[PDB]
RNA sequence: GAUGCCGAAGGCAGGGCUAGUGACUGGAGUGAAGUCGUAACAAGGUAGCCGUACUGGAAGGUGCGGCUGGAUCAC
RNA sequence: ACACCAACGGCGAAAGCACUCUGCUGGGCCGACACUGACACUGAGAGACGAAAGCUAGGGGAGCGAAUGGGAUUAGAUACCCC
RNA sequence: CUAUAACGGUCCUAAGGUAGCGAAAUUCCUUGUCGGGUAAGUUCCGACCCGCACGAAAGGCGUAACGAUCUGGGCACUGUC
RNA sequence: AGUAACGCAAACAUUGGUGAGAAUCCAAUGCCCCGAAAACCUAAGGGUUCCUCCGCAAGGUUCGUCCACGGAGGGUGAGUCAGGGCCUAAGAUCAGGCCGAAAGGCGUAGUCGAUGGACAACAGGUGAAUAUUCCUGUACUACCCCUUGUUGGUCCCGAGGGACGGAGGAGGCUAGGUUAGCCGAAAGAUGGUUAUCGGUUCAAGGACGCAAGGUGACCCUGUUUUUCAGGGUAAGAAGGGGUAGAGAAAAUGCCUCGAGCCAAUGUUCGAGUACCAGGCGCUACGGCGCUGAAGUAACCGAUGCCAUACUCCCAGGAAAAGCUCGAACGACCUUCAACAAAAGGGUACCUGUACCCGAAACCGACACAGGUAGGUAGGUAGAGAAUACCUAGGGGCGCGAGACAACUCUCUCUAAGGAACUCGGCAAAAUAGCCCCGUAACUUCGGGAGAAGGGGUGCCCCCUCGGGGGUCGAAGUGACCAGGCCCGGGCGACUGUUUACCAAAAACACAGGUCUCCGCAAAGUCGUAAGACCAUGUAUGGGGGCUGACGCCUGCC
RNA sequence: GUGAAACUAAGUGGAGGUCCGAACCGACUGAUGUUGAAGAAUCAGCGGAUGAGUUGUGGUUAGGGGUGAAAUGCCACUCG
RNA sequence: AUCCCGUGUGAAUCAGCAAGGACCACCUUGCAAGGCUAAAUACUCCUGGGUGACCGAUAGCGAAGUAGUACCGUGAGGGA
């Protein structure tokens, strides 16, 4: 399960360093800093190398997302990372074509996956490389396919138009009980790099839309509201016109 | 568990011009500005904090 | 004579068991006659009963399952 | 969730178990002497199973439907009836 | 029998505070009343409810451990007296 | 107002000396203080304060013959120590490039940037002021020089390596220390005594070497598995070789060879006519010349070394160069040209180097009861780097002398009482270590708990490896050091955080809960824009709002 | 212990925002100080002390801003 | 009106076109959408002459001597 190696070349210490600052060094995503250091996998999203039968060597922690991560070999000899489908087992044999046994951990086009497959590592764009269903225990449904494009119902639930020539994975992603996890105390937390968290009613009503009031604040704002002055619950932020909304059909419940 | 007057403290001179030392006020053209102005005024010293890269007083 | 060991009351301390008592409060029983209702016994006027959960001033009501110690009709 | 089959029928220790199929497996009964030769019956404590409701955690949610709301009925209706 | 009101009538609203707690960091009148602790108690603990003006994620009610917390009492101890 | 004060409550004293002048300057003898510093050294900083001679206007909280003050004259020596001629992190600048009234903003290669990688030196001596720097010994890097051996080497490129956490304990060792043994000296006016006092040191480096250490697969039998004993298995360890695929090396797959390997430390050289107790002689009585005995052993024992060695954990633990290896591609250079080796000789870039640095020299306006990273870590008691008393070493606090009123402050003690004090037991006092017995309600079953409460404790002999006997004292962890505890309630679960310099809490945070947004050219945030963050992430994820562990719940409009 | 499992002494193991306590970081109470020895200290006590720890060196964020376990706190004795 | 600019439309060549303070007629005046040009005018870090009902060391320049010095400030800056 988790065994520590040496280095492979896969493992390099090169990142961005500064957690939420932008370019002008201005804190932009909040909350970060602190916490462990980590190094960085490259893990193989694309899969694109074709026609070669890979071997699941080991089965390794990564730092970086909460799925695992196992280190492959070929008979060629180049190592990837890849995400840890969920059931595999050391030994396991892996391929990606397009001609090829459905099994977990084999990789193929849309074009040729029987429907009703649980699906992660999905391409929404040819070769950009796997972005849909990272996480652990995420997966996606193979709907219907239908001229060009083929549907799939997102861990969200969201369902969703893509192209049947973006390839994809078999499996669900592993590490199922992650969120299971009970972190216990604060520290726990910190070592995560996630820093501590001021209410908004707490804060002066100069660093906040709900500002002290004398007591304790009821939120007298006619709303809840973003530390910016925009209401906080429901209110749909999704570009009007953005150009994926042909593609999308139902939305995630 | 310093007092308040302690603002300036001993700090490597090489880290100060690294700051206010000529070859900064070079760089900006608000630093240029500078020059010009304390030029005007004529003083004996344009960058009152710098450094010797290397010599006797040299930070290494 | 002195002294060592063991030594009863006496002292302190925490325990176990029981006796009495205590502002207030929960129910039980008997009070012809009071109030509110009419749940049960006839198909008791929505069939009844058992377990159980939710709710109702109160007897109760409904849900889920079970049984006939159920009438009517089927024989 | 499984119409017809369904029956005053079958199996199960009881609870229960029924569209169809296949696999793993528990018993039951019957006919033979093939064999052991009383190894039996019950069971304090103890164990396992145990409808429905209920609860913890994660899914799932069409119909039905406690609670709840509205409409009536009624002296009243926190019920019967309806949405 | 004095009392109180499970019960009904009426008014008005979007609807009229349920569980639980309650003289409280909330109680004005007020040192409420009762019980306890003290020789004597405006504080303290338990309870009553007549909640000026508790109350359910601005959470309600419990709670072992914890606190240079706030608050009452007791033994030891002392120039605090 | 000739008033307050003269900067800690470590403490001075006397005899000489210099001098016009001495509580204060020098020396001697005592006494006292620090000793996880008030000692020695190094980073930063300061900048000549360092040393010598002269001076005593001002400075110095008094004095002053003195000085961190003033005047003159000196002083810092490196192939190896620290930086640069080497490499990269955060970060910075950024050719071209993108954007922007201008100035400029973003950003790629490049180049900077140590607090990290890489890389070679130690002992003794001299010494008014420097010493891993100068001198004498042995060393070591990098070049050049010759001999020999090969013919292609060099860069670009492909690779291996460099290269990495925390916690824990067990080893195996040294550094130090203590006691013996050896050697030398000793009479220190006392009742006794030599039981006393000193010495017993040596580095880097080079050769060797490694077990009772650590690691080296499995199976059977026993030793508690272990340290072990017999057998067997056939790569089964450091470590090597071969092959195969587009395939040099590498990675990867198959085949094969190897029972040892690891590294602190140790032995020997270095290393003795070094160093040194004393001994002899001179005294400018400051220091100096001369000769030198022994130089081993045992037991304590690291927080240092092996060691990135193990075992465990989740929060999963830098890059690049030197270094090792190597075909094709490109560039350049080519014969006495280049590269490869073991000897031998030779050769040797800048800058720092004084002094102070738990400070009268830095930082605090002061010669200020303060702040300031790192290194080294002796004795007796002690669990200890606490405390107490000491060594080495350094100091006696830059005003004294008296007298001994009130009063204020820092402290000791107080008859009888014991919280009557007071807003309030505020402050004091009390308790305390170790071993033994004992230990409640309550509970989230972890706790509560060192609960409470009790006993024992010194010094001698005797027994077993704790028990008995004696004996002092008013008192035995006799000093220092070193918990007061119990019963209730509110608030907040908890460790945490906070208003530098009047508030540390019941405030904030929190694990947990829940609502909403967001399908990746995401939502959100920052920018005029380019773009940056989010994220080299992808709904078990990212924003945002309220609440705040766990338990029971969360009603109506 | 049963056939599987549960349950319970034992040893080993060495977890912990565990405990006591120096260094170190703080700043709870008192006393002194108030033309201070000091523009926030000394004295005696006091809290944390393997962690949400402390610190060094070199960096980043800048005023219609920054940073904030949130006090209007901090941004060179200056901060609505 | 004249003049000059963003977005959008968009003419006429001298029988034209523009101006004459909305606009139209008539007359008068002029020839946009290409450039370049001296003098009269503004000023004093200064240079050379001249004058002063200007100062005379608290004045006159901040500065009659180390003056943008000493000193203060991390720095911009203050400044005898
Ligand atoms: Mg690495
Ligand atoms: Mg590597
Ligand atoms: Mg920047
Ligand atoms: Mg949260
Ligand atoms: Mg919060
Ligand atoms: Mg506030
Ligand atoms: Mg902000
Ligand atoms: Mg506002
Ligand atoms: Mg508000
Ligand atoms: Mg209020
Ligand atoms: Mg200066
Ligand atoms: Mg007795
Ligand atoms: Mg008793
Ligand atoms: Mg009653
Ligand atoms: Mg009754
Ligand atoms: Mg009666
Ligand atoms: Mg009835
Ligand atoms: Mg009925
Ligand atoms: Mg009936
Ligand atoms: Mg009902
Ligand atoms: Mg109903
Ligand atoms: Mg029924
Ligand atoms: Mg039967
Ligand atoms: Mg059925
Ligand atoms: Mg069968
Ligand atoms: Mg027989
Ligand atoms: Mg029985
Ligand atoms: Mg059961
Ligand atoms: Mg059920
Ligand atoms: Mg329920
Ligand atoms: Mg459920
Ligand atoms: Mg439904
Ligand atoms: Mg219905
Ligand atoms: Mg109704
Ligand atoms: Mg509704
Ligand atoms: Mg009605
Ligand atoms: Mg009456
Ligand atoms: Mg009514
Ligand atoms: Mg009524
Ligand atoms: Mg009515
Ligand atoms: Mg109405
Ligand atoms: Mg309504
Ligand atoms: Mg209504
Ligand atoms: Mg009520
Ligand atoms: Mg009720
Ligand atoms: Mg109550
Ligand atoms: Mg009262
Ligand atoms: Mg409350
Ligand atoms: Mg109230
Ligand atoms: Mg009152
Ligand atoms: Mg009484
Ligand atoms: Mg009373
Ligand atoms: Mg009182
Ligand atoms: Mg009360
Ligand atoms: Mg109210
Ligand atoms: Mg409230
Ligand atoms: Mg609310
Ligand atoms: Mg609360
Ligand atoms: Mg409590
Ligand atoms: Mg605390
Ligand atoms: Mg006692
Ligand atoms: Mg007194
Ligand atoms: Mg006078
Ligand atoms: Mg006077
Ligand atoms: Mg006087
Ligand atoms: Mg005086
Ligand atoms: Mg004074
Ligand atoms: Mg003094
Ligand atoms: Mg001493
Ligand atoms: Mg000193
Ligand atoms: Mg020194
Ligand atoms: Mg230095
Ligand atoms: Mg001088
Ligand atoms: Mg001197
Ligand atoms: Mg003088
Ligand atoms: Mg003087
Ligand atoms: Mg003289
Ligand atoms: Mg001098
Ligand atoms: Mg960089
Ligand atoms: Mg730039
Ligand atoms: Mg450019
Ligand atoms: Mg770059
Ligand atoms: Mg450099
Ligand atoms: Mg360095
Ligand atoms: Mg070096
Ligand atoms: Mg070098
Ligand atoms: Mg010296
Ligand atoms: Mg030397
Ligand atoms: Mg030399
Ligand atoms: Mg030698
Ligand atoms: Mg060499
Ligand atoms: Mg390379
Ligand atoms: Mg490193
Ligand atoms: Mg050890
Ligand atoms: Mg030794
Ligand atoms: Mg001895
Ligand atoms: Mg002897
Ligand atoms: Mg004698
Ligand atoms: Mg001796
Ligand atoms: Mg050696
Ligand atoms: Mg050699
Ligand atoms: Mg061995
Ligand atoms: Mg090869
Ligand atoms: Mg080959
Ligand atoms: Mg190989
Ligand atoms: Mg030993
Ligand atoms: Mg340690
Ligand atoms: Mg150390
Ligand atoms: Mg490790
Ligand atoms: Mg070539
Ligand atoms: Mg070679
Ligand atoms: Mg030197
Ligand atoms: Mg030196
Ligand atoms: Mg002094
Ligand atoms: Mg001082
Ligand atoms: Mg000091
Ligand atoms: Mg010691
Ligand atoms: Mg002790
Ligand atoms: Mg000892
Ligand atoms: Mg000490
Ligand atoms: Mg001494
Ligand atoms: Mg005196
Ligand atoms: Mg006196
Ligand atoms: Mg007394
Ligand atoms: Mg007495
Ligand atoms: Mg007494
Ligand atoms: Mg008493
Ligand atoms: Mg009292
Ligand atoms: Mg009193
Ligand atoms: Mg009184
Ligand atoms: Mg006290
Ligand atoms: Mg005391
Ligand atoms: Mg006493
Ligand atoms: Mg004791
Ligand atoms: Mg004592
Ligand atoms: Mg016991
Ligand atoms: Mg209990
Ligand atoms: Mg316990
Ligand atoms: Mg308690
Ligand atoms: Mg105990
Ligand atoms: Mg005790
Ligand atoms: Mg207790
Ligand atoms: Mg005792
Ligand atoms: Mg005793
Ligand atoms: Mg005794
Ligand atoms: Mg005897
Ligand atoms: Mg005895
Ligand atoms: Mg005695
Ligand atoms: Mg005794
Ligand atoms: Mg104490
Ligand atoms: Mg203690
Ligand atoms: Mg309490
Ligand atoms: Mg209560
Ligand atoms: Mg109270
Ligand atoms: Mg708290
Ligand atoms: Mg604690
Ligand atoms: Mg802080
Ligand atoms: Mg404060
Ligand atoms: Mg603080
Ligand atoms: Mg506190
Ligand atoms: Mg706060
Ligand atoms: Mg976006
Ligand atoms: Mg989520
Ligand atoms: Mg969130
Ligand atoms: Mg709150
Ligand atoms: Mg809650
Ligand atoms: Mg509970
Ligand atoms: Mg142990
Ligand atoms: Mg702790
Ligand atoms: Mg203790
Ligand atoms: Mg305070
Ligand atoms: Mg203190
Ligand atoms: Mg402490
Ligand atoms: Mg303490
Ligand atoms: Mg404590
Ligand atoms: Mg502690
Ligand atoms: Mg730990
Ligand atoms: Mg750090
Ligand atoms: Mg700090
Ligand atoms: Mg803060
Ligand atoms: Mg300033
Ligand atoms: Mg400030
Ligand atoms: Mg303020
Ligand atoms: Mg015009
Ligand atoms: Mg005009
Ligand atoms: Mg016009
Ligand atoms: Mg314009
Ligand atoms: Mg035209
Ligand atoms: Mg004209
Ligand atoms: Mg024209
Ligand atoms: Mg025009
Ligand atoms: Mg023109
Ligand atoms: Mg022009
Ligand atoms: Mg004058
Ligand atoms: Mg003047
Ligand atoms: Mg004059």
């Amino acid at each position: 399960q988790v065994k520590s190696n040496p280095r492979n070349n896969l493992i390099s210490g090169q990142r961005r360093c500064g957690k939420g600052r932008n370019a002008r060094g201005i804190i932009t995503a909040r909350h970060r800093g602190g916490g462990h250091k980590r190094l960085y996998r490259k893990i193989d999203f694309r899969r694109n190398e074709k026609d070669i039968y890979g071997k699941i060597v080991t089965i390794e922690y990564d730092p970086n997302r909460n799925a695992y991560i196992c280190l492959i070999h070929y008979g060629d000899g180049e190592k990837r990372y890849i995400l840890h489908p969920r059931g595999a087992i050391i030994g396991d044999t892996i391929v990606s074509g397009t001609e090829v046994p459905i099994k977990m951990g084999n990789a193929l086009p849309l074009t040729d996956m029987p429907l009703g497959t649980a699906i992660h590592n999905i391409e929404i764009t040819l070769g950009r490389g796997g972005q849909l269903a990272r996480a652990a225990g995420a997966v996606a449904k193979l709907i219907a396919k239908e001229g060009k494009s083929a549907t799939l119902k997102l861990p969200s639930g969201e369902v969703r138009l893509i192209s049947k020539n973006c390839s994809a994975t078999v499996g669900q992603v592993g590490n199922v009980g992650v969120n299971q996890k009970r972190l216990g105390r604060a520290g726990s937390k910190r070592w995560l790099g996630k820093r501590p968290v001021v209410r908004g009613v707490v804060m002066n009503p100069v660093d906040h839309p709900h500002g002290g009031g004398e007591g304790r604040a009821p939120i007298g704002r006619k709303s809840p509201t973003t530390p910016w002055g925009y209401p906080a619950l429901g209110r749909r932020s999704r570009k009007r016109n953005k150009y994926s909304d042909n593609f999308i059909i139902r939305r995630r419940s | 568990k310093a007092a308040l007057c302690l603002t300036k403290r001993s700090r490597s001179r090489k880290s100060l011009a690294r700051t206010h030392g000529f070859r900064l006020r070079m760089s900006t053209t608000s630093g240029r500005a500078l020059l010009k102005r304390r030029r005007a005024k004529g003083r004996k010293i344009l960058c009152t904090k710098t450094n010797p890269s290397s010599g006797k007083r040299a930070s290494p």
